[PDB]
């Protein structure tokens, strides 16, 4: 009866049964394979460790994420993650429920066609809609008018919606996310004196990035005040027991979101792709779009991203309009929560893609209901 | 009442095999054929019914059958069904015979209507052949008194008798005093389905004779000591307040001039893991609770007993059961021990052992991080008076018992070194101690019940009886229910053995090649569940011996090594917590939580000698035999290994004899007469493998009938042949068969019977 | 039916039938030949005395061990020890049972190939697996995650295992063992005034090393307190009846395990090869490897090796992690006991090397099943 | 790693001088195979792959597979148990991290350097590995000059023998002003 809302995140699959306020399953999109042969007779072989078990055994595994920038690069790994998600973690059969997958805007067509081909051929799902992560975050935001800037581990969307109407000529995506910030954090920790090279070391760098990085208000002022190291240096304890002492790398670790030329990319920052997406809209709705800058995703969980984002956009915008970012708590789950609220409607149940309709049109019907 | 796991499970039992017959001839014409369907608002309104006999309406399609609900009498509204249409034998009175193999259609609802009609006509028995089928009437039908014993015992012809316990037991005693071969009657069923009642019917039939009518004390002794085996032996499961979690097996020596004079009780496959942990709605063995509520203040003051929720061996939330008294039943336990003439001092020692087991189960352990090891098993401080009380009540030196729990000692080329145990392994030592003391207490008092009644020279030939369970079909199964299904696969293999033997030798006696009879192989399931080196139990021995063994590693190790056969299959949902076995009755799912809590049993002989050195000769009689090993008992001390040894010996005791089978089915859950509920009864059909026994009944030349009964039954097909009496009766019968259009592949010509397949039986009856 | 577990130790063959808790045969790996011609007519000649009889007649024999550092240097002597072990001591034929030999890590290939060539050509064994001593000690340890440091008479392994997976880039062996400690004990007893030169004298030095040597907690403090000889001097009685008075040689006799520069070797101590093997593992599993330092072998039977090893590793390790050595009793037999538990499994019986498979591939199949 | 596989053959090198003898064996005997599986299968039949070496003790080392599995750990680092990528996949992976116009000028000049590129056929194996990884329409041209051991130092001559570069030193008085942090302003 109830639908089954699955967020195929780039770094966290967040899935759960519809009609809830929080996902039952929050586990990373990791397929790990053992680099070492087993030697203790009387154990499980299990050539592919999927999900959270692959992260609890991270020291003996090659841990590979199948999602590079919102795009499945290995369909066997993604099929293992869906198989673990449905059968081993949610413990609900795909035949019992409709599934609601989700998808980063401007995703290539092969992800939709191959995705629904998997979910009707491999899994026997009766009906399935795939959706945009940003519009679902605007369902969970409690509004119908605003700009969603998403930032996961593969993507960073900026989808504006004015009163229920999408603006497909103003969707600007950006390939700056948590994974590029972990890689950049590894490079500046090579500058401090720590060398993280393997995949488990990248996950330790992700825990450092979660617990220590924060967005500065003015970056040059924090560099000049952090020339005199007083309180900007912090400590961290590893699963080895050592001590990490971070200096500038608390506020230049997330600064690559706003100045992407640190990463050597010829792109624009989150404030200039957001404001640049405001200027690609028409000139009447902008007052209603400068007023609702809805944050989302786990890469907007830093400190003062609302403050820095409001002062950057307020610098860029005309000064007569107030810039009001909406940074709710549980903004990591604002996709999935919206996926509940969308799938718990009565009109939306006229919009699934049934099994027989895939059996008629093939995967191309998904390009007619999106 | 019936539950949604029973409605859902019984709905999953419902299969479709034969197609529905609607037509008379090649033209699209109907005959007003009565069918069965599962789609009816009666079934959607009454959960007591799963099949509705309808009648096919005239002028319906071939792809869609228009029917009118007639049985039960609903409205006369013709509604359409998917040919969900099952065949029926409408033209047959179920009171006319008693063998379901004589039904033309052996789908599920013809069996439910045959057994339904016979049970509702208070005819509770039905000969499956060579099975018998008992259904509980929850009352007396009167056909069990001594006059009916004389009637079904004393007639010179016994095949004119209707199906009964007394008829099959008569066949068993006739085969006993005819040829010197032991017969064994296996009463199988759920423990509330009147297996004790039919057991007492066998006890009065064996008791009664022509001269020695009541010249015995054996039924007096065993039946008087029934609530001792029921006292220690019965536990509440989710199916019964009075479930039988083992097998009583009584070997009775029958006089020719009289009845029983000698006998013995031996229990088999007593579950041990029930003592340590239980489920939520499951009790322990009842003698713990009814001992904690039935004792007086002298017994509670002497034993230091507590409330029924203050014992960790006992389920604290299932102690109170409305159906069981647990107070005055204990007086029947005391007097029932006095019926085998045990002194009140000795009885006081028995329940001192019981109070010592329940006291010992409260003893906590701790890990000491300061030893030579990492952790050390230690006994908790305030549980020391609990422990000294526990060995005191079990009459053991507590310093030496603590020595056997906390310290291992071995000798390696002349070097006695004392290793220290781990906490979990010492918990296996304490739990194994409680379970071993309990079971050898149980078998000790069984040896006192047999000490009255035994043949003192031993059993040369005997007359065996096995109280035994059926298939636990339901979902949340565990190691105990795995053992249950393993035992039922052994008994099932015995069933295919003896049915292939009788039908093969009966093909031999009538000059018919037995190669057209096929053995239905139980060898795959017995290999996957039991074969030493490649089974599920061998790998459970591995995960007891693999040192970082979990339960996920077990299900996955069986998943990666038993993939060569389809009889093991890993389940989809929670693929490490659930594994599905293809049993002979079909897919059964097993939960994997707490396997290694249940299997790990270390009864080290170094402790067994300390218990044999007790000042009490009672405790010295508890552990008899069982020599010291001084090495690994790890190959044989597990509950899997002991289960395969007891199951090996029990199958040696039943395969050496010639068996006869009783199927006990109870119609409702309200204990009311003439209340019929097709789901729970259907689960008992699939759960005693009665349906698959009917598949084996309809295997091969199912419908045979003697030449006189074929020429009498099918007289009206060819009246010119049967009334001739000059042409031979064999030629008469095959003229009837060739008249109705039957090829010679479907019938074989016996010298005493006409041999018909089910296809030839259905083409014959058109 | 039951397998036959044979530990080819460097100084003690420990063999017995599987499914036991202690070996039936604990006898040293000694082949002795008489240096003197016999003169009493009416005796046994017996040109090679093998095993414990060679040690009970040690005064008239040249006693030689065929195992120099876990490696057979004389195959005729090792074949005599196997022949005595199977036929004369265990009293069980090799054709009746499978044999389970064991092997040092980083043993050269000629020991495996020549070993299985002996056990299929000379002895007619139906099936045989050879195994690593350290992983067997971790079977008998009751765990599946820990570091085994083995120390026999030829080897000193440090094999880490994290959850059933070997780490073959972190196996560090060391040629410090009981035989180098007997030789070093002979040199310091040359310093005290006792001269042990022959082989039987080396065995008397081994009995002194067993009964008198113990590992100090802090070696410099025990030297400075042992400058004033109060209780550090002990006595010992020989098979001659004299008196040995040992001074410093109770705590500098096993100190060469921790400071190998006393022996003039450019190697590292047991604490620095153990901790050095921790640092060659990945950085997540080390918490589970600092927690289980499993001792094994007869050269870890000293006093306070757990205390000295914990204070040395605790000095080397980061101080936030607890170092928990596991020093079980019967750690001399922890190889063999594990060899029972390994050979008494049902999955392991899919891993033997059968007679016909050696008849197909030759000895090279042993390099495919190890 | 060469010490570990020589533990597999039957030689035990543990000390530091023994590591230097292993370095001389690695210089005189190791060479990169063209296809490693083909050289394993042809080296199952030991015909010419076994060589000899004389120590400063006078003994004889006989190497088998350890001529071509000794430098193979550069290309398959999982022999060393490292979760890294090979030289061809870190090189090509560094090509893919550049922008998409300059790659034609970067697939064309794969300049080798250092003493660990002095093996046999490292240009051939590196070109066939990158040519397997790269798009096939571009030619992969490795530059393996002789004296590539010294290509650092020689460049250090050519850099220090310029006239513009002499505007880029860090003088004594500038260190006396800023301390060492000035080196992070001129690098
Ligand atoms: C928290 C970690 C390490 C330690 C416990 C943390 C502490 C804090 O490090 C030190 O203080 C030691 C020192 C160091 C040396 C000088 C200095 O002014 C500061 C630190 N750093 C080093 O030796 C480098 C060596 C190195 C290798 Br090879 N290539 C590298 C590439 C770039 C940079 C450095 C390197 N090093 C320890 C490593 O990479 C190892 C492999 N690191 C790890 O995988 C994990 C365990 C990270
Ligand atoms: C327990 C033993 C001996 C005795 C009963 C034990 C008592 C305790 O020794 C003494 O007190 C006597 C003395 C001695 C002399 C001066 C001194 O300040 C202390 C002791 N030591 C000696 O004469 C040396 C002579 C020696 C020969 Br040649 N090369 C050697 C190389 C190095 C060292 C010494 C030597 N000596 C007795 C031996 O080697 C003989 C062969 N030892 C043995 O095989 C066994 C029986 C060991
Ligand atoms: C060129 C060298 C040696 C020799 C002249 C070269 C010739 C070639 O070796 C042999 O043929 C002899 C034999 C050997 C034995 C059997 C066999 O099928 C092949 C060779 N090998 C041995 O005895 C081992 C013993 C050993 C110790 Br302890 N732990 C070890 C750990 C792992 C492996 C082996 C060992 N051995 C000689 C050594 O380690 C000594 C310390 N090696 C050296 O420092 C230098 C001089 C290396
Ligand atoms: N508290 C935090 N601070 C900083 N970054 C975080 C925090 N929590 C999560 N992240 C980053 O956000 C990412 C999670 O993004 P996620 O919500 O999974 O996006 P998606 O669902 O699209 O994968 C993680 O990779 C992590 O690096
Ligand atoms: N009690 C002890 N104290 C000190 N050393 C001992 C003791 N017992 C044995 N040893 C030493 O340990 C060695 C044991 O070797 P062993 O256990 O056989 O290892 P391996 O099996 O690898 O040969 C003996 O040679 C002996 O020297
Ligand atoms: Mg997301
Ligand atoms: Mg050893």
């Amino acid at each position: 009866v109830q639908a089954l809302v699955v967020d195929n995140g780039s770094g966290n699959v967040k899935a759960g049964v519809a009609g809830d306020d929080a996902p039952r399953s929050v586990f990373p999109s990791i397929v790990g394979r053992p680099k070492n042969p087993g030697i203790m007779v009387g154990m499980e072989e299990k050539d592919a460790f999927v999900g959270d078990e692959a992260q609890t055994k991270r020291g003996i595994l090659t841990l590979k994420y199948p999602i590079e920038h919102g795009i499945v690069t290995n369909w066997d790994d993604m099929e293992k993650i869906w198989h673990h998600t449905f059968y081993n973690e949610l413990r609900a059969a795909p035949e019992e429920h409709p599934v609601l997958l989700t998808e980063a805007p401007l995703n290539p067509k092969g992800n939709r066609e191959r995705m629904t081909q998997i979910m009707f051929e491999s899994f026997n799902v009766p009906a399935m809609y795939v959706a945009i992560q940003a519009v679902l975050s605007l369902y969970s935001s409690g509004r119908t008018t605003g700009i969603v800037l998403d930032s996961g581990d593969g993507v960073s969307h900026t989808v504006p919606i004015y009163e229920g109407y999408a603006l497909p000529h103003a969707i600007m995506r950006l390939d700056l996310a948590g994974r590029d910030l972990t890689e950049y954090l590894m490079k500046i920790l090579h500058e401090r004196g720590y060398g993280f090279s393997t995949s488990a070391e990248k996950e330790i760098v992700r825990d450092i990035k979660e617990k220590l990085c924060y967005i500065a208000l003015n970056f040059d002022e924090e560099m000049k005040t952090s020339e005199q190291s007083s309180d900007i240096e912090k400590s961290y304890e590893l699963p080895d027991g050592n001590i990490i002492t971070v200096g500038n790398e608390r506020f230049r670790c997330p600064e690559a979101l706003f100045q992407p030329s640190f990463l050597g990319k010829e792109a624009a920052g989150i404030h200039t792709t957001t404001f640049n997406s405001i200027k690609k809209c028409d000139v009447d709705i902008r007052k209603d779009l400068y007023g609702n800058i809805v944050l989302s995703g786990g890469t907007t969980m830093y400190e003062g991203i609302g403050e820095r984002l409001t002062r950057d956009i307020t610098t860029l915008a005309p000064s007569t309009m107030k810039i009001k970012v909406v940074a709710p708590p549980e903004r990591k789950y604002s996709v999935w929560i919206g996926g509940s609220i969308l799938s718990s409607l009565s009109t939306f149940q006229q919009m699934w893609i049934t099994k027989e309709e895939y059996d008629e049109s093939g995967p191309s019907i998904v390009h007619r209901k999106c | 009442a019936v539950t949604n796991e029973e409605i859902k499970t019984a709905s999953k039992i419902v299969r479709r095999v034969s197609n529905v017959e609607a037509f008379d001839k090649s033209g699209s014409v109907f005959k007003g054929y009565q069918i069965w369907t599962d789609i009816s608002p009666t079934i959607e309104n009454d959960p007591n019914i799963m099949f509705v006999k309808c009648v096919v309406q005239q002028g319906s399609k071939k792809e869609k059958l228009t029917v009118v609900q007639i049985d039960p009498p609903g409205t006369g509204t013709p509604y359409d069904i998917d040919p969900h249409a099952w065949n029926c034998n409408s033209q047959v009175d179920p009171m006319s015979f008693g063998d379901i193999g004589l039904l033309n259609h052996t789908n599920i609802p013809c069996v439910l209507d045959f057994l339904k009609h016979r049970y509702l006509k208070n005819q509770i028995y039905t000969t499956a052949v060579p099975l018998i089928v008992a259904i509980n009437p929850y009352k007396d039908l009167g056909n069990t008194t001594n006059e009916w014993i004389r009637r079904y015992r004393d007639t010179a012809d016994h095949t004119k008798l209707p199906p009964h316990v007394f008829t099959c037991a008569r066949e068993a005693l006739s085969n006993l005093h005819g040829v010197n071969k032991s017969q064994t009657i296996i009463v199988s069923g759920e423990s509330g389905a009147g297996k004790t009642e039919a057991t007492k019917q066998i006890m009065r039939y064996f008791a009664s004779s022509k001269s020695g009518n009541m010249d015995l004390r054996i039924q007096t002794a065993i039946m008087a000591a029934n609530p001792v085996l029921e006292a220690f032996g019965n536990a509440k499961t989710i199916r019964n307040n009075n479930s039988s979690r083992f097998g009583r097996f009584m070997q009775l020596v029958i006089s020719h001039e009289g009845g029983i004079r000698y006998g013995s009780v031996v229990a088999f496959l007593l579950e041990k893991s029930r003592i340590i942990t239980q489920d939520d709605n499951e009790r322990s063995y009842h003698i713990f609770y009814q001992f904690l509520k039935g004792a007086n203040s002298t017994m509670k003051s002497k034993f230091g007993l507590k409330g029924v929720t203050e014992y960790k061996l006992l389920n604290p939330n299932s102690t109170e059961v409305s159906g069981v008294d647990d107070v005055k039943d204990f007086e029947e336990v005391i007097e029932s021990l006095k019926n085998m003439e045990l002194s009140e001092s000795d009885i006081e020692v028995i329940f001192s052992i019981v109070a010592g087991i329940l006291t010992l189960g409260n003893v906590r352990l701790i890990e000491k991080q300061e030893a030579g090891l990492s952790d050390a098993a230690a006994i908790m401080d305030e549980d020391m008076g609990v422990f000294n009380k526990a060995c005191e009540l079990m009459y053991l030196d507590p310093e030496l018992i603590k020595r056997e729990i906390l310290i291992k000692v071995t000798v390696a080329g002349g070097d006695k070194i004392e290793g220290r145990w781990n906490k979990n392994d010492a918990e296996v030592l304490k739990s194994s101690l409680c379970k071993a003391m309990y079971e050898k207490l149980f078998l000790w008092i069984i040896r006192h019940l047999n000490s009255r009644i035994e043949p003192e020279g031993g059993f040369k030939t005997f007359m065996g009886m096995l109280d035994i369970f059926g298939f636990e079909v339901f979902k949340n199964n565990s190691l105990e229910q795995l053992f249950i299904n393993i035992t039922n696969e052994m008994l099932q293999k015995n069933f295919v053995d003896i049915v292939f033997e009788r039908e093969s030798k009966l093909y031999k006696d009538e000059g018919i090649s037995t190669a057209e009879l096929k053995y239905t192989s139980n060898k795959e399931v017995i290999n996957v569940l039991c074969e030493k080196g490649k089974s599920v139990l061998s790998y459970l021995e591995d995960q007891c011996l693999a040192p970082g063994g979990t339960d996920e590693k077990f299900v996955s190790s069986c998943a990666t090594n038993l993939k060569e056969n389809n009889k093991f299959t890993p389940a989809k949902v929670a693929s490490n917590k659930n594994f599905i076995i293809q049993h002979t009755i079909g897919p059964i799912q097993y939960c994997a939580e707490s396997f290694l809590l249940k299997n790990k049993d270390v009864l080290r002989g170094d402790l067994v000698e300390v218990i044999k050195d007790s000042p009490n000769p009672i405790v010295q009689q508890l552990f008899e035999g069982q020599v010291i090993e001084k090495g690994k008992i790890a190959k044989g001390s597990l509950i899997g290994s002991q289960f395969l040894n007891q199951l090996t010996s029990l199958m040696n005791l039943i395969n050496s004899t010639e068996p006869h089978f009783i199927r006990c089915i109870k119609p409702n859950e309200n204990k009311k007469p003439l209340e019929w509920c097709e789901p729970k009864i259907l689960i008992q059909l699939h759960a005693l493998s009665i349906l698959e026994a009917l598949v084996l009944r309809q295997l091969g030349y199912s419908y045979r009938r003697t030449f006189e009964e074929f020429l009498y039954q099918y007289k009206f097909v060819d009246i010119a042949a049967a009334e001739d009496s000059s042409v031979e009766n064999q030629n008469k019968c095959v003229n009837i068969l060739k008249l109705s259009g039957l090829s010679e592949s479907m019938y074989k010509i016996g010298k005493s019977m006409v041999f018909l397949k089910q296809e030839g039986a259905k083409i014959l009856t058109k």
